[PDB]
């Protein structure tokens, strides 16, 4: 069988629909038209904009790389990820919410939605994480670590946002 | 008279390379438009100020000395749906 990530599964479902060259030929059209489409549907319905240098600064200046439209947390829980998800997304208007994008594993998740509002959460997570040599310390009582970065990606894929490009 | 849209800001943004959010169309959010759109909306009447007799002079040799924005105290920016 075949399949495939966030974007790789037309490409998964295109394979399978494979024949002889000729016709693999028109199956890489459909592909290839099915990603175009998709792609520039998501970026007009959600196109990104600047973002604050202060902010992007701040980011950076904490051991975290350019904010994007999406966050890898990894060392964490859906569900932990999830609560702080709600946290944020109740201090947040619906508009520019964070929900789940994908989960990558147990400990591995990337998070949708709008560069700012996953710098807030960002905020939130480096808030609540340590950096710690918690050897010395009763397993039950330690700090949870994580190493949360935003993934090189320039739209947020598996959300809201571009819920109103699919009908399109 | 002129009514801003959101189209019209879109192209105005992508020509000039600005990509602040407030100017591109999110959902729950009041879309703004750039007061650089100051002078598109106002260049018929601004651009027709040389135009008369008694200020006679080679179009061709114009040269664009200097150009300003200035808002109202109290003035909110210009948005989307705005008849100016």
């Amino acid at each position: 069988w075949s399949t495939g990530h966030s974007q790789g599964l037309v490409t998964a479902v295109t394979i399978a629909a494979s024949d002889s060259w000729d016709s693999f030929l028109k199956n890489s059209l459909t592909a290839v038209s099915l990603l175009l489409f998709i792609g520039s549907r998501c970026l007009s319905t959600y196109p990104r904009t600047s973002l604050p240098p202060t902010m992007l600064q701040d980011s950076l200046d904490n051991g975290e790389g350019r904010p994007s439209p999406m966050l890898s947390v990894r060392d964490l829980s859906i569900k932990q990820v999830e609560k702080f998800i709600e946290q944020t997304n109740s201090h947040l208007p619906r508009e520019k919410h964070i929900a789940i994008s994908l989960i990558n594993g147990a400990r591995n998740l990337v998070l949708s939605g709008p560069p700012e509002s996953l710098y807030g959460f960002n905020l939130n997570l480096r808030n609540q994480k340590a950096p710690l040599d918690q050897s010395r310390v009763p397993f039950s009582e330690r700090k949870l670590k994580c190493s949360n970065r935003f993934l090189p990606i320039f739209a947020p894929f598996h959300s809201h946002l571009l819920a109103d490009a699919t009908e399109l | 008279e002129i009514t801003i849209s959101s189209q019209t800001i879109s192209e105005f943004t992508h020509a000039i390379g600005n990509k602040c959010d407030a100017f591109v169309d999110r959902p729950g959010k009041a879309t703004l438009a750039p007061m650089d759109f100051a002078i598109v909306i106002g260049w018929k009447a601004i651009i027709k100020a040389i135009f008369p007799k008694s200020v006679d002079g080679d179009l061709l040799k114009l040269v664009h000395l200097s150009n300003g924005y200035k808002m109202i105290t109290g003035a909110a920016p210009l948005k989307k749906g705005d008849v100016v």
